[PDB]
């Protein structure tokens, strides 16, 4: 296999935003962090001013802001994923901007288990060192070489560095055998050692997250629960429960003044808080200010306006008015920004009927959740809210309109039904329905219902494909998930129709007994219920196979025909020892996977209308979605931000065997891929497979010839040694297939955002790469390579996308 | 009757050396429908019957 | 000590040890040959290891994979005249054959690469958001019998560590499915009907040494224990067990398969040792016996002894299957009228396979045998 991966849209999801002085003291900068993307802003009166977006060699973990012992302006710290850290300075050198990696280097230890909550990285006050939580009991130390030491709390909830203190102190949460407490530590360079931290609480809130500690002023730490909000500072101790904090856990944060009288608080729901301080210190008053977009990261502006940085949906600027609204709220939003992320399904649509291609996605998440309508000519963005979550896409042009699989969240009342949270599209359609079924109302069974909590229940909207409006919603059974989407014709029908799985989910059931697959066709505005047929399990998965209709079934996959009564035949079947999941076909063959990157590949035989296994092979590893890229080369993606190739296995030597499949292909992308789908948005190369990220992520996979493969190999060499490397981090190590043990060299994949900065850099350095090559033009004539011709090459490269 | 004769495998008494080589061939197997005039085995009870009746005669 | 993964060895080959062994499994051998004892009379200094196999064919010896040993007891003497050796063995590294040479006496070695152990993180490590790292971790467990017999505990944490699975394709209650705290509860919840002992501390938190604890207690064939180590991924093993465990419930004869002897129901633990367990008989015999309430379609031979019992108090009898005269096992009965069960079974498992209840009803029949 030989292939070619490349960015055809950066990542929009918004993990991470700090402000600071960094291209002058006296400038105000934003700082926004998109996975590998990091961008500069300027604040401005107006709003904000765009400098600089760029793009890393490592998934942006933690990035903090801090002033140095003697110098200019404020400096960068950035942690990867793949635990390289880099410092950075930004530099102006006339009209060209520089940022120049003032020190570099990886912090990673062979042995280590990664705490439960995940990577920290905090600087001290006085930006005399850097603290990292990598590894539960041990703790990584920078005043680039850094030392660890031992810790006994194996459990550290967060930690943070204490204001005014003799030597830089940290104070943390942990949980331990008997509770949930809060502790102390000193720090000592000279010694390398622990010291004894000032004070300490032997008791805490059970449901403790947040430790963050206030400036100088007034010192301590203070500590959010889900019920308690406490501040201590040695034998000061002070502590509030506010009501409003009940429905949602406390989760991000930023410090409002550099005084330390104000902080902000965001929910999970959407809702922004306030902390505003009495003050020795008198009391702890919060307020509520609004609600946001659900909010991954916040930072306090000026003039009244924060910033809301948000994984789920599109991240907003607002301001902060004295005066709350007539809502009640006193923010409102002044301008947002489009996010493509969370993609959870997508389809190519040509609306035009232009051979260009449309680009549509369910993206998003709660109120949040939206269409994406995405259109070249670069990219242009229309966004359609849904307020509420989209889950599978098709699309039917003879009806002009789109199938999704939609849920949003309802809370039992007291009045024996349930409420709606807000208003959705799935209660503002123009024609709605309940399916009801004498075989699933056959159910009888306890079924303790508590009446004060969430719970999800399951519809099934049908859009117009020009005004994106709700034309009609059906609604699903209770504690049915719907789950598989298709739409396509059947046997001599030439009807075409909607066929949804489904499947029935109790609380106390783990393995589903129950599921169904639905056909639907839309007349007249009308959603017309066809036929039911009740299967013994989960329908995970169903596609068009050849005039007939590819299912499963749990484990079990099974192929239906069309009957002349307009019913499902059962034909033939085929038991898999793994769970059906993932279910791609291309022609008559049938690759299934599991979610643990089980393998099975099958063959329908028609002369005896069964299927016969082909080949088989289990490597065990989370895969989250796999596609076909030909008859005999595969593509998926598994954990570890990874992608993987598997071959065919062309000629083995070994009948027994020629059913094993090697290990072609094996790539680092940095994203976690949902969905893979064929298809290209344009009107050397072969093969084309668009797929979407959970962080918006797009890009375009092709298959290339072994000349090809081998031309850029040497090509990527050879530019890794010239282009500048952010934090000088290879290319070979970002790009290397990485688990959170494992290492291995990626193969059979070209970075093609790699290929494409060539053209970005000078001149001569073109020249100096090219030199010394033996160049192909394929067939004919090998020779010295060219300056130029790979240019023209590269440019027709460029034109997939 | 006191039984002198035991088998490794199981333990059963048997009161006669003969009868305990007889126990201890079952424990071993190799499809145990083994038919007593010939010592053609076979892999079920019925295709014992279906054998067994071509040994009659 | 332990090999390093994937490593060329060549490890000795013990005969007439004819068994599955799982990793951490404890094996007591009675030896008599002084070849068995030569070649552990040199292991013992100072290796300590050998390599179980794992025959599907011992007739015509078809071995593909197999368990190292670590010999960890060795001390016999001649007492009463007869020079008795008996060694206690356990299980580490799963290996694969390659190449085998049987030398001069026995001596088969066992040219092989070690079987690397598969640990794999969580399903949330990717996709679990930044922000909520701090939420990862609950206010703990409430170690009881009553929030724990209720669900409405779990509930509330399979909803919280997978709140952000809403991020794929694929929703919360899935990875319920390849959850191990989730598999783990699932398995502890089904053997305080078969045992009393406390399943806290008596179990590993660790789900690599939990798989193989419920490897070594399930009545289960020679084949099925043999795929079950092809397995390196902890998550799959206990899926296959769970399915096993939910299907595989009745027990037939393993030679005639037209006889049910037992249900998994009839199980129980007797002792704190479990309901399966490895018993030795005076001649050097290993018998892996299970102990069940209650069995049928068995006849008994001779009469009953307390002779070398494994049960003080009770008294064995053979059984064999009714059909195929094949042993199953013995029928043990108690002496005294204060024995609690009075009449407890017992069977040995290499003869029984909980077998995939065909269904006898006409409107279900058959049904679906996915062995995962
Ligand atoms: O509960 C259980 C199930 C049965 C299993 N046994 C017991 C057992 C005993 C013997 C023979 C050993 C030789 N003596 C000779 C002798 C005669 C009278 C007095 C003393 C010695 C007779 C018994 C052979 C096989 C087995 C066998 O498989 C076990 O150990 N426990
Ligand atoms: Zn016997
Ligand atoms: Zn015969
Ligand atoms: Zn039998």
């Amino acid at each position: 296999s030989y292939n070619y991966v490349v960015t055809a849209q950066k990542p929009t999801a918004v993990n991470g935003c700090v402000t600071g002085h960094f291209t002058s003291a006296e400038d105000l900068n934003l700082l926004i962090a998109k996975n590998t993307r990091l961008e500069i802003y300027v604040v401005t009166a107006e709003g904000l001013r765009p400098v600089k977006e760029v793009g890393m060699y490592g998934k942006i973990a933690v990035m903090e802001l801090f002033r140095p012992k003697g110098e200019s302006k404020d400096l960068l710290f950035i942690l990867t994923a793949k635990y390289n850290a880099c410092i950075l300075e930004y530099k102006q050198s006339g009209e060209s901007i520089d940022i120049i990696t003032r020190a570099h280097g990886n912090v990673q230890d062979r042995i280590g288990r990664p705490s439960e909550t995940g990577i920290i990285g905090i600087i001290d006050p006085e930006c005399r060192m850097i603290g990292l939580r990598l590894y539960d009991g041990l703790f990584k130390v920078i005043p680039l070489k850094a030392f660890n030491i031992r810790l006994e709390e194996l459990h550290v909830i967060d930690v943070k560095f204490l204001y005014g203190c003799q030597a830089p102190t940290i104070c943390f949460v942990y949980q331990d055998p008997q509770g949930r407490h809060v502790k102390t530590y000193e720090v000592s360079l000279r010694e390398k050692e622990f010291n004894k931290g000032p004070w300490k609480q032997e008791n805490v809130e059970a449901e403790a997250s947040m430790v963050i500690a206030v400036p100088e002023p007034f010192g301590g730490a203070i500590i959010i629960g889900q019920e308690s909000i406490t501040y201590h500072n040695g034998d000061k101790y002070l502590a509030i429960a506010p009501p409003i904090i009940k429905q949602s856990t406390i989760v991000c944060h930023n410090r409002v003044d550099p005084n330390g009288s104000r902080y902000l608080l965001g929910d999970m729901e959407g809702r922004l808080f306030m902390l505003l301080l009495e003050k020795t210190l008198k009391d702890l008053r919060v307020e509520l200010l609004g609600e946001t977009s659900i909010a991954e990261c916040l930072t306090y502006l000026d003039n009244g306006v924060v910033f809301v940085g948000s994984r789920l949906g599109d991240s907003q600027l607002v301001k902060l008015n004295v005066d709350s609204n007539e809502q009640g709220s006193y923010v409102v939003a002044m301008e947002t920004f489009t996010n493509l992320g969370p993609i959870v399904d997508m389809c190519v649509v040509d609306l035009e009927r232009q051979g260009q291609g449309q680009l549509v996605t369910c993206s998003g998440a709660f109120k949040e959740g939206s269409l994406r309508i995405i259109r070249n000519g670069k990219l242009h963005i229309r966004t359609v809210p849904l307020y509420e979550s989209p889950r599978k896409i098709c699309y039917q042009e003879v009806s002009q309109c789109f199938g999704v699989l939609s849920s949003r969240i309802e809370v039992q009342d007291t009045s024996g039904g349930t409420t709606a949270l807000r208003p959705s599209a799935s209660t503002q359609a123009l024609s709605s329905s309940v399916s009801s079924s004498k075989l699933f109302s056959s159910s009888t069974a306890p079924h303790e219902t508590s009446f004060g909590e969430e719970v999800e229940v399951h519809n099934l909207l049908i859009i117009d494909q020009h005004t994106f409006e709700v034309l009609h919603a059906h609604q699903f059974l209770q504690n049915e998930y719907a789950l598989s989407l298709v739409s396509c014709k059947l046997g001599k029908d030439p009807n075409t129709y909607f066929i949804v799985g489904t499947a029935m989910v109790y609380p106390e059931e783990a393995e589903p007994k129950q599921g169904r697959i639905v056909v639907f066709q839309y007349s007249d505005g009308k959603l017309q219920t066809v036929a039911e047929k009740e299967v013994k399990g989960a329908v995970y998965s169903m596609v068009e196979f050849n005039g007939k209709l590819l299912a499963s079934i749990n484990s079990t996959v099974r192929l239906y025909e069309w009957t002349t009564e307009k019913e499902l035949r059962t034909e033939c079947n085929h038991y898999n020892n793994i769970m059906a999941l993932y279910l791609k076909t291309k022609g008559d063959f049938i690759l299934v996977g599991d979610l643990m990157r089980s393998v099975l590949l099958l063959a329908y035989k028609p002369m005896e209308g069964n299927f016969e296994e082909i080949a088989r092979d289990f490597n065990p590893n989370w895969m989250s979605a796999v596609e076909i890229l030909d008859d005999d080369n595969f593509l998926g993606a598994e954990n570890a931000f990874n992608l993987f190739v598997c071959q065919k296995d062309s000629a083995a030597t070994t009948d027994e065997e020629r059913q094993h499949l090697q290990e072609v292909g094996l790539f680092h992308l940095g994203e976690f891929v949902n969905v893979f789908c064929h298809g290209s948005l344009v009107m050397p190369t072969q093969g084309s497979v668009l797929f979407g990220t959970v962080n918006g992520m797009i890009g375009l996979v092709t298959s290339l010839s072994e000349s090809w493969y081998n031309l850029l190999l040497d090509m990527q060499n050879r530019l890794n040694k010239v282009i500048k490397s952010v934090g000088k981090i290879e290319h070979s190590f970002w790009r290397s297939f990485h688990t959170e043990r494992k290492t291995e060299p990626a193969t059979g994949f070209i970075d093609g955002d790699l290929i494409e900065s060539f053209l970005d850099i000078s001149r001569p350095k073109m020249q100096e790469v090219v030199a010394n090559l033996q160049y192909d033009d394929g067939s004919g004539m090998k020779r010295e390579a060219t300056a130029d011709d790979l240019i023209k090459v590269v440019e027709e490269l460029t034109r997939i996308h | 009757s006191e039984r002198p004769f035991h088998c490794n495998q199981c333990g059963a008494s048997f009161t006669q050396k003969g009868n305990l080589l007889r126990h201890i061939k079952l424990h071993s197997g190799e499809k145990p429908f083994k038919c007593p005039f010939c010592s053609y085995a076979c892999r079920r009870r019925d295709a014992l019957t279906g054998h067994l009746r071509t040994h009659s005669v | 000590t332990l090999h390093d993964d994937d490593s060329c060895q060549v490890i000795p080959v013990l005969p007439q040890v004819m068994m599955i062994l799982i990793p951490g499994q404890t094996l007591p051998l009675q030896l008599f040959h002084p070849q068995e004892v030569s070649m552990v009379r040199n292991l013992i200094q100072k290796d300590r290891t050998f390599a179980v196999l794992a025959y599907s064919n011992v007739q015509e010896r078809e071995a593909q994979f197999g368990t190292t040993a670590e010999i960890y007891a060795y001390r016999e003497e001649q007492d009463f005249g007869i020079e008795i050796v008996k060694v206690k063995a356990i299980g580490r590294q799963r290996f694969k054959v390659l190449e085998l040479r049987t030398q001069s006496d026995g001596i088969q070695q066992a040219k092989v690469q070690i079987l690397p152990e598969c640990v794999l993180p969580s399903t949330m490590s990717a996709v679990q958001l930044e922000s909520l790292n701090k939420c990862q971790i609950f206010p703990s467990k409430p170690v009881s019998r009553e929030d724990q017999c209720s669900y409405k505990w779990w509930q509330k944490y399979q909803k919280r560590k997978f709140h952000c699975a809403n991020l794929t394709s694929w929703p919360r209650w899935l990875y319920s499915l390849y959850d191990a705290e989730t598999l783990m509860d699932r398995i502890k919840k089904q053997l305080r009907e078969w045992d009393e002992n406390l399943k806290d501390d008596s179990l590993p938190s660790n789900p690599i040494d939990f798989s193989y604890r419920v490897a070594a207690c399930l009545p289960i064939d020679d084949v099925l224990r043999i795929q079950l180590l092809k397995i390196g991924s902890a998550i799959q093993r206990l899926r296959c067990e769970l399915d096993i465990m939910n299907k595989c419930t009745s027990l037939c004869c393993k030679q005639c398969q037209e006889t049910e002897i037992t249900t998994k129901n009839e199980i129980f633990s007797l002792s704190l040792c479990g309901p399966m367990a490895a018993y030795v008989n005076p001649h050097g015999y290993v018998h892996e016996t299970l102990t069940v309430y209650k069995a049928c379609n068995l006849n008994l031979i001779g009469r009953p002894s307390t002779e070398h019992s494994w049960f003080p108090g009770y008294a064995w009898t053979v059984a064999q299957c009714k059909i195929c005269a094949s042993h199953i096992g013995w029928k043990f009965t108690a002496t005294k009228k204060d024995m609690s069960p009075q009449k407890f079974w017992g069977l040995t498992r290499s003869a029984l396979l909980p077998t995939i209840p065909d269904t006898e009803d006409e409107i279900s029949p058959d049904k679906v045998i996915l062995c995962l």
